[PDB]
Formats: C-alpha cells, structure tokens, sequence
C-alpha cells in the first residue's frame, strides 16, 4: 500500500456523464423529465399544501446583521454591521422577494 | 331520473288504435286520467278487469309499479365530502367546518397563531 501523504488521493465518485448528473436511475426523475414530473406532482392538493406550509414558515422570519462573537461592542464591527444592513435594502428588489425566490428549491431541490 | 315505483298500465294492442270502438277510447281516456291524478290518499283504491287467458295462464291486463334489481355501485356522498375536505385543506382554512377551537388564535401577537393568520401576515 502507498505511504500516507497529505492531499487528496481519490474522487467523489459521482456518476456525471457528458455534463449531466445520472445519480437517479429512473428516467422520469432526471433532468429533462423532472421539470414536468415535479410540476405534475404539485397539482395534488396534499403535496401542494405540504410544500406551501414549509415555504410559508421560512418566509415568516426576519433577518439581521450582527457583529461576530467576541467583539460585540467594538464600534468598528458596529459600523460594519450597519453598512451590511444598509446593503440589504439598497437592492433593485426587496430582500423578502429574494428570499421568496430562494425557496424554489423546495421543489427542484436546488436554486441558483 | 330515479324512476322506481311509478305506475304502469298494460293493455291489449287493440285498445290503443285510433279507429277503436268508443268504449275502448273511453277506457283509455279514463286510464290517462287515473295515471295523471292518482295520489296517496285515504280513498285510494282500484277496481280493474281481470282475465287470465286459458292457453297462456297470464293476465291480459295488468297494473303494477316498475321495479329495479341492482343498487348504485358508488356512494357519492362520501366522495363529495372527501373532495370538499381536500379543497378546504388547500387554503388551510379548516376552521370553517371545525369551528374556532380553543387551541388556535387569530392574533399574530399571541403564541397560538393559526396557519391562516400566519399566511395573512405574509
């Protein structure tokens, strides 16, 4: 066996093939067909309600910027927190809308 | 369209002709009046001719209520109730049918808020 060495030796072992992930064996749940299958499932009242309750719970919460622990009262960190807080409300769209768009991953499993 | 139990009259074919004798025409008119005006009443009763053919042993006249054999294969009430409950679940508005339970509240400042109020907050 090779000796111990710092740095990676193997790989994740993912089943990517020509740039498309092939983890899921069923054809109905892979990339091209999953856009339609998931939209078919959302029509059922039970699945729709289960997804919507989770989406509602996340959107109920508020967000805020705070100084890192150990330096709570440092004026410099307070000014940094104020700057980053002001950054949230200066966007072309509201922060709540951004959080709303993020929750699309409750259906497709990811978001970009 | 449920038609079980309606009266039915059976007459020889020659009674329904257009050239029939006046007696048969009067008989048919009276039968029509009976069919139109018969109702459950303290004077309900019938006097009807009865003759059994010697060679067939079946009455040539008859008076009976239509009967049905089978029963509907599905219970529509349960299905309708199930779908109504499914509709009410989509909006999380079951309070309409279950009333206002003491474990739920409509106040957003109270730690018992229901899902309907939570969504109205959104």
């Amino acid at each position: 066996l090779p000796p111990f060495r710092m740095g990676e030796v193997g790989s994740l072992g993912l089943k990517v093939k020509n740039g498309r992930i092939y983890e899921e064996p069923r054809q109905a749940l892979r990339f091209p067909e999953s856009i339609k299958t998931f939209q078919l499932m959302m029509r059922d009242p039970a699945v729709a309600a289960s997804v919507n309750i989770i989406k509602m719970f996340v959107r109920k919460v508020n967000w805020r910027f705070v100084p890192p622990k150990g330096k709570e009262q440092d004026p410099k960190m307070l000014e940094r927190a104020d700057f980053f807080n002001s950054l949230m409300d200066d966007m072309e769209h509201d922060w709540a809308d951004f959080i709303n768009s993020v929750m699309s991953f409750c259906t497709y499993g990811f978001c970009v | 369209r449920d038609l079980v139990g309606m009266p039915k009259i059976g007459l020889p074919p020659d009674y329904l002709d257009e050239n029939a004798e006046p007696e048969k025409k009067a008989f048919v008119q009276y039968c029509k009046t009976v069919v139109n005006d018969m109702i459950a009443n303290d004077r309900a009763g019938l006097i009807w001719p009865r003759y059994i053919d010697p060679d067939t042993k079946e009455d040539i006249f008859e008076f009976s209520l239509v009967s049905r054999q089978g029963a509907k294969a599905y219970d529509t009430g349960s299905i309708i109730d199930r779908y109504s409950k499914q509709i009410m679940m989509a909006f999380m508005s079951d309070v309409l049918a279950m009333g206002q339970s003491k474990y739920g509240s409509f106040s957003l400042a109270d730690s018992k808020t229901s899902l309907l109020a939570m969504s109205v907050d959104i």
